[PDB]
């Protein structure tokens, strides 16, 4: 079986719980690990290489407080930096986050998130964020509650991981039903904007 | 030879007693 522990970090209240829990077996069979304060999802997806199991670390709100703790680090394989669209100063704390992340697990392939763009007034544009770039990391605009853009970070994982850039998803796992509305148009818009930035500067 | 921890999943050497990541015993 092909699993990869996958850390996921980013400021208190950005959604990190809510985005991870859309997978409804990665919940069913979460594991607590009372000595670190955090629930591992297990989140298969069926590639058409076989599945492929994501070992999803989310902490119980330790993040409020301060750096997260060595072990919450160690071993893994990969990440996801979330921050949230409708807050500057989550993106402020982005490299911060890589940081801590890199500090410990060097080499690996991260994908940073900007959640909550289903919100209409969205403060943290595609023209302000950089970041990634900067570093080499791939971003995706997601909307944990409406599901929006959801396997995106981990179909480029996968592909990063198995080193096969032709990887697909045979289908998208079973997700709890949106709880918001993601509008069509305004989901273009935001493709499109962030097709601009990249060309752009 | 290498065990995987059935608290937090992580992957293991043979060598160790317990898990690198949670503390956890083998
Ligand atoms: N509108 C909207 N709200 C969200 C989204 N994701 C999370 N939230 C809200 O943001 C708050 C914090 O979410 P939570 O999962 O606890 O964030 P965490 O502290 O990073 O784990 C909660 O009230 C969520 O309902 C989203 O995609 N859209
Ligand atoms: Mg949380
Ligand atoms: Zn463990």
């Amino acid at each position: 079986q092909v699993q990869f522990k996958l850390v996921l970090v980013g400021d208190g209240g950005t959604g990190k719980t809510t985005f991870v829990k859309r997978h409804l077996t990665g919940e069913s069979e979460k594991k607590y690990v009372a000595t670190l304060g955090v629930e591992v999802h297990p989140l298969v997806f069926h590639t058409n290489r076989g599945p492929i199991k994501f070992n999803v670390w989310d902490t119980a709100g330790q993040e409020k407080f301060g750096g997260l703790r060595d072990g919450y680090y160690i071993q893994a394989q990969c990440a996801i930096i979330m921050f949230d669209v409708t807050s500057r100063v989550t993106y402020k704390n982005v490299p911060n986050w890589h940081r801590d992340l890199v500090r410990v697990c060097e080499n690996i392939p991260i994908v940073l998130c900007g959640n909550k763009v289903d919100i209409k007034d969205r403060k943290v544009k595609a023209k302000s964020i950089v970041f990634h770039r900067k570093k080499n990391l791939q971003y995706y605009d997601i909307s944990a509650k409406s599901n929006y853009n959801f396997e995106k970070p981990f179909l480029w994982l996968a592909r990063k991981l198995i080193g096969d850039p032709n990887l697909e998803f045979v289908a998208m796992p079973a997700l709890a039903p949106p709880e918001v509305v993601m509008d069509p148009a305004l989901a273009a818009q935001y493709e499109h904007d962030l097709e601009v930035a990249q060309t752009t500067a | 030879g290498s065990w995987d921890c059935e608290v937090c999943l992580v992957q293991n050497k043979a060598d160790s007693t317990k898990c690198i990541a949670c503390e956890s015993a083998k």
